[PDB]
RNA sequence: GGUUGCGGCCAUAUCUACCAGAAAGCACCGUUUCCCGUCCGAUCAACUGUAGUUAAGCUGGUAAGAGCCUGACCGAGUAGUGUAGUGGGUGACCAUACGCGAAACUCAGGUGCUGCAAUCU
RNA sequence: AAGCUCGUAUCAGUUUUAUGAGGUAAAGCGAAUGAUUAGAGGUUCCGGGGUCGAAAUGACCUUGACCUAUUCUCAAACUUUAAAUAUGUAAGAAGUCCUUGUUACUUAAUUGAACGUGGACAUUUGAAUGAAGAGCUUUUAGUGGGCCAUUUUUGGUAAGC
RNA sequence: GAGAACAGAAAUCUCCAGUAGAACAAAAGGGUAAAAGCCCCCUUGAUUUUGAUUUUCAGUGUGAAUACAAACCAUGAAAGU
């Protein structure tokens, strides 16, 4: 038998229930998927700046 | 000796064969010249 | 005022439509060969109609380019064919001018019945000096209205030469 | 203007202009970016091109980069300037092309300090080589060759520039088969054929094929060349003779003061006309509205 | 047959035209929009009067078709042939559909039915020029055309002269100075832009800067 | 059935801009973009390769990495309540540097000017931005403006 | 200021028709031994700068020109639109309140600006 | 439900300001494309008619289609223009600025890139309003037939569809 | 559009105008003019290695796609692709 097809009535009440919420930005964010010829030689750039302080 | 072969080759888009659209029987004359 | 519009030939064109492939091409072909000296090119068919017994790219007529000094005698060597008159037609607005003739022989050349007998399509294409801007690949750019071939322009031209006389209308 | 082609308004207003320097058919747009651009990694170090040109009979090689609000010029050199070094006539030969190859192919390495370091091949016989990097030191400069809309035909001479920017001690990236002398089938370079070219053998060997069977054509074509009473042989020493002479000075000296730039903008302004006011305008037709509508 | 005409009466879809996704439509029930002496020239007819409607309705190409012969047909019978220019100023483009009725309202889409024209408030139905002698006449006419349409339309007399968008003063202190040029059925105006000789061959009787 | 393709409904978004098709200008390839940019995203329906999908239409978000011919850009994308981060590998073409934060950076060197000279001579400071106040009292004079007395027009027909 | 080479914005730069352009520069232009390309040294390649012209290119100016760009309480606070009412109307639709607010139209003005290098009475 | 880490810290179905994106409403059609009424003027060695015609690339009438400047009228799958409402980002200490280490990346180049050391400027520390605080984790129920009203809106003549 | 023996509405040749009115396997919509279309030349990057990303999404999978890394190649004077 035919039944309702779709709806979003009511889905921003949910959402909002516990709210929509902000992003958490973050101070020193991942590196994820960043040009890995740059990342090898930022891990011995840093390796450098960190056997320098010695 | 039958002389070099050289061939136009041709600008036109057009690759279909069929002929373009003023090549229609309409635009012909009754009773053109056709000398007798 | 003209120092510098002075009319030239640029190319001379013959074209024989041998509206079918083979022998007969392969032979009017080697008209154009020995009356140009230069190898001439085939041309293939656009379409398919049947009716003139032809099919898409089937190699139906050849012609052949021929320009300066070279072109000035094949031109007269069919002006006299010709008689020195052609029509008020015939003329391109645009400035150029050609002809046809059949009989082929009438230009010198003898016959040979291993060919027969071919008519030719003459094209005179014709401008001033400077005609470069519109061939050429740097800047190109299209010539002023002043230095353009017109019609009445190049009759007058025609006439001068030759003692051609122009014809009614 | 046929009256069966004027334009509509229609079609001018729908119209969409190409770009001034396309208009003007001076640059290939596709050929720019692709010479222009950069990795974007490395986020302003330019891409010099090596700009060759050809006026009719002068040669212009400037090393250009590019920028945002416009090309600019790091050393220029021109085939006008081989009179301060040893050449006088023709300066568009495949010679001269070398010629200010090398010229700018020196100016620019002293202007930036790799001139003891990377001179080039200085004893050109005419190899195929590049300016390679030196061992514990800086990499030469790198410039490659922006040749416009010419068309790169096996042996032309913007190829000749290329050969003396490369023999000067600039690394421009570049193959040999399109160098005068690379064979069609055997994919090889005669090297003695263009040492040749580098320094004049196919125009000394036409000297010494018209002295002899048309004094007639070598009457007006290499009018000057008689003029100072020098033949063909005897022209491999006139271009080795500026090979040594820029090599020596590449410094750009410029013309002389000559009736200074606001003099010519005062006797140039004469010829320059300027627009007509809004009121003449009004005028200038309303002289008209009289003199032709009003009964003569 | 054809559907009773209330079904149609309101806008109720968004414009549904011949096209090459609609493209079975029957044709229109009236296809002559221009009436009387439409050859007549700007000055024979000063007079306007028009037909507007009041509603926001659709007229059915049925109906114009129906009113227009109502209302041409008397203003002729009463003033002659050429007596009147009489233009209908909507075409009916709005295809509307129908449902053809041992199956149910499974897969209920409509084929075209019919043609309607979709007529906004204040919108102009009848567009009618005569000479003033006349209004009489032809605001009958238009009266006796309303009855044979959905919904109120009122008539109005226009402050234009004819099918001019220039109220009369304005349209004689153009003409009694020369702006103005006869064209077959309507005239063209003189403009002040544009080539200065290109003006001066169209509109001579000007630039005496007198009558 | 229903379609749902990656460029789906994008007819007019990725629109060339109209009177403006053809090559890209040069200046887009010689913008340059450091990690940690703010830049826009507008597609350039000229360049296929590495365009955004139509949800970043309209979207700004920062540079995350650098590459020859493309920007990393990162974008919190709010799907059901809460925000997820979405990596763009986006082509040059499509990125525009913003001046979204121009404000705030032109802002903060006039706020330090201010303060600088705010320092240098008793100490009044006052950069914080207020929004518009209400109006100021003031005199209208009539010297030359005796007012017009405007009363409602009837109703005529125009047509 | 002119001009060229390379440009940025890409019509205020394009289109149509006329007209003017000194100097330099570009250009058109001469040649076919050589590299190179063509059916055709027309394009492309090379050689000369010598033999030749501002005719064209290119620059600038003219036009109640077309197009384009800009402005305006020009139209227009119009159309549309967010919000409100136990507002009007059989309805179709409509007015009012608190806000936001076009497009056409019309008139006015404008017709490329500018970067690097070199060069010029 | 159990809490846990914290607490003027961050927080928001809101405004403001700065900067974006969009092609709906309206509008437009003497702008593109596609429709559509009407005349007026053009144009053919080049559509058919048709007097003079032996014919003519012939004059002439005729109806045609094309061109020009006008005219009435239109579009969910048309459009130059283009709202309202909705929509992305930014409004500082994770700030701004300077000084000059590291690297195998990158540059002609200690050039840049990235990350760092030292140093300079404190709550008018950078809009408004609010905050019975903010953030974080685990586990589990029921539900997964919905229906109605204003507005927008599809199909249907329509329906308490 | 104007022009050239047979040649005709339609064969082949030339010039002029031409913002794309064409063409790009296909549906349509985007997009494209020294091209993305047409002719030619050289080719096998339609290849090798394992990851990240976008769309659908549960932020599973699959399809498809994007931008890098590491190879070995193609093409071009070249930057590039
Ligand atoms: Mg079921
Ligand atoms: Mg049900
Ligand atoms: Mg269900
Ligand atoms: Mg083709
Ligand atoms: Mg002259
Ligand atoms: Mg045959
Ligand atoms: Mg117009
Ligand atoms: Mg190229
Ligand atoms: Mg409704
Ligand atoms: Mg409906
Ligand atoms: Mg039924
Ligand atoms: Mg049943
Ligand atoms: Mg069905
Ligand atoms: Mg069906
Ligand atoms: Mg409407
Ligand atoms: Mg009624
Ligand atoms: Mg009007
Ligand atoms: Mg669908
Ligand atoms: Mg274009
Ligand atoms: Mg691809
Ligand atoms: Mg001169
Ligand atoms: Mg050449
Ligand atoms: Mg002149
Ligand atoms: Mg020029
Ligand atoms: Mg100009
Ligand atoms: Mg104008
Ligand atoms: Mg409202
Ligand atoms: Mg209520
Ligand atoms: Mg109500
Ligand atoms: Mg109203
Ligand atoms: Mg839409
Ligand atoms: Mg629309
Ligand atoms: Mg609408
Ligand atoms: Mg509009
Ligand atoms: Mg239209
Ligand atoms: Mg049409
Ligand atoms: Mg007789
Ligand atoms: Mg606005
Ligand atoms: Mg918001
Ligand atoms: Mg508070
Ligand atoms: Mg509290
Ligand atoms: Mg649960
Ligand atoms: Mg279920
Ligand atoms: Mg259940
Ligand atoms: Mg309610
Ligand atoms: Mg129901
Ligand atoms: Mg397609
Ligand atoms: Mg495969
Ligand atoms: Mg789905
Ligand atoms: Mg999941
Ligand atoms: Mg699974
Ligand atoms: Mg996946
Ligand atoms: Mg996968
Ligand atoms: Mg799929």
């Amino acid at each position: 038998a035919k039944s309702k097809n779709h709806t979003a009535h009511n889905q921003t009440r949910k959402a909002h229930r516990n709210g929509i919420k902000k992003p958490k930005t973050y101070k020193y964010p991942s590196l994820k998927g960043v040009d890995p010829k740059f990342r090898r030689n930022h891990k011995h750039a840093l390796h450098g700046t960190a056997k320098a302080l010695a | 000796l039958p002389p070099k072969e050289i061939v136009k080759s041709n600008t036109s888009s057009k690759k279909a064969d069929v002929p373009p659209p003023s090549a229609d029987p309409s635009k012909a004359r009754k009773n053109r010249p056709r000398p007798s | 005022q003209n120092p510098m519009r002075d009319l030239k030939i640029e190319k001379l064109v013959l074209n024989i439509s041998v509206g079918e492939s083979g022998d007969r091409l392969t032979r009017a072909s080697k008209v154009l060969e020995q009356l140009s000296g230069q190898t001439p090119v085939q041309s293939k068919a656009r379409y398919t109609v049947r009716t003139f017994g032809i099919r898409r790219n089937e190699k139906i007529a050849v012609h052949v380019t021929v320009r300066g000094p070279k072109a000035e005698e094949i031109l007269e060597r069919g002006l006299k064919v010709k008689e020195y008159q052609l029509r008020d037609r015939n003329f391109s607005a645009t400035g150029n001018f050609g002809f046809g003739i059949d009989e082929h022989i009438d230009l010198g050349i003898k016959y040979d019945p291993s060919i027969g007998i071919f008519g030719m399509d003459f094209y005179v294409v014709m401008n001033r000096p400077g005609a470069r801007v519109t061939r050429r690949k740097r800047c190109k750019g299209t010539v002023g209205n002043s230095h353009k071939t017109t019609k009445e322009d190049t009759v007058s031209w025609f006439k001068q030469k030759y003692d051609a006389d122009v014809l009614d209308k | 203007a046929f009256q069966k082609d004027a334009k509509s308004s229609a079609y001018s207003s729908r119209f969409q202009t190409p770009f001034r320097r396309r208009r003007e058919g001076k640059t290939d747009y596709y050929q720019r970016k692709r010479l222009v651009t950069q990795h974007k990694a490395k986020y302003n170090t330019p891409k010099y091109r090596l700009v060759v040109r050809f006026t009719n009979k002068d040669i212009i090689c400037q090393i250009i980069s590019s920028t945002i609000t416009g090309d600019v010029v790091l050393a220029a050199a021109y085939s006008h300037e081989l009179p301060r070094y040893g050449i006088t006539h023709g300066l568009t030969n495949w010679a001269a092309a070398y010629a200010t190859g090398l010229l700018i192919a020196r100016r620019t390495l002293q202007k930036l300090g790799l001139d003891e370091t990377y001179k080039g091949v200085e004893e050109v016989e005419g190899e195929y080589e590049l300016t390679e990097a030196v061992e514990d030191g800086p990499r030469p400069f790198k410039v490659f060759l922006d040749i416009g809309l010419q068309r790169t035909t096996t042996g032309a001479r913007v190829f000749g520039a290329l050969k003396g920017a490369s023999d000067g001690g600039l690394y421009v990236p570049h193959s040999e088969n399109r160098f005068p002398g690379w064979d069609f089938e055997t994919e090889e370079i005669d090297p003695e054929l263009l040492r040749s070219y580098i320094f004049g053998g196919h125009v000394s060997q036409y000297m010494e094929e018209l002295a002899d069977d048309d004094e007639e054509r070598f009457s007006e074509l290499f009018k000057g060349y008689l003029a100072d009473d020098i033949d063909a042989d005897s022209l491999e020493d006139i271009y080795t003779s500026a090979h040594e002479a820029i090599r020596a000075d590449p410094a750009f000296k410029p013309t002389e003061k000559k009736f200074t730039k606001e003099q010519y903008a005062a006797e140039s302004k004469k010829y320059r006309q300027t627009k007509l006011s809004k009121e003449e305008r009004a005028a200038r037709v309303a002289a008209k509205i009289a003199a032709l509508a009003g009964q003569q | 047959a054809r559907r009773p005409a209330r079904c149609y009466r309101y806008q109720k879809n968004k414009p549904y035209p011949k096209s090459r996704y609609n493209r079975a439509v029957p044709d229109s029930k009236i296809r002559i929009y221009d009436l009387g002496k439409k050859k007549a020239t700007v000055d024979e007819f000063p007079l306007c009067v028009h037909l507007v409607s009041n509603e926001l309705e659709q007229l059915s190409s049925e109906a114009l078709e129906a009113a227009r012969i109502c209302a041409n047909k008397y203003m002729t019978t009463v003033s002659g042939r050429d007596a009147f220019h009489l233009r209908v100023r909507v075409h009916p483009f709005h295809v509307l559909r129908i449902n053809k009725m041992q199956q149910g309202m499974r897969g209920a889409w409509g084929k075209p039915h019919g043609l309607a024209a979709r007529v906004d408030i204040g919108q102009i139905i009848f567009s009618v020029r005569t000479k003033d002698s006349n209004k009489d006449v032809v605001v009958e006419g238009l009266r006796r055309a309303r009855y044979k349409f959905p919904g109120q339309q009122k008539i109005i007399l226009s402050k234009k002269w004819g099918f001019t968008n220039l109220d009369r003063p304005e349209y004689l202190k153009k003409r009694e100075a020369g702006e103005v040029k006869d064209d077959g059925a309507f005239v063209k105006f003189l403009s002040k832009k544009g080539s200065l000789e290109n003006n001066i061959r169209e509109f001579p009787e000007y630039f005496a800067a007198q009558a | 059935g229903k379609s749902h393709g990656y460029r789906s409904r994008t007819r007019y978004m990725f629109q060339r801009d109209f009177r403006k098709h053809g090559a890209v200008h040069l200046s887009t390839y010689l913008k340059v973009y450091k990690v940690g940019d703010i830049v826009d995203i507008k597609a350039n329906g000229s360049i296929q390769k590495g365009m955004p999908h139509k949800f970043y239409q309209g979207k700004t978000g920062v540079v995350y990495n650098v590459t020859k011919s493309s920007v990393g850009v990162i974008i919190n994308k709010m799907v059901g309540n809460r925000y997820l981060e979405k990596r763009l590998n986006l082509r040059v073409e499509h990125i525009k540097h913003s001046k979204c934060r121009q404000e705030f950076l032109e802002r903060v060197k006039a706020n330090a000017a201010k303060r600088a000279e705010a320092k240098a001579q008793g100490v009044a400071v006052q950069l914080k931005r207020q929004p518009a106040q209400p109006r100021e009292s003031r005199i209208v004079s009539t010297e030359g403006n005796v007012p017009q007395t405007l009363a409602p027009v009837p109703y005529e027909t125009f047509i």
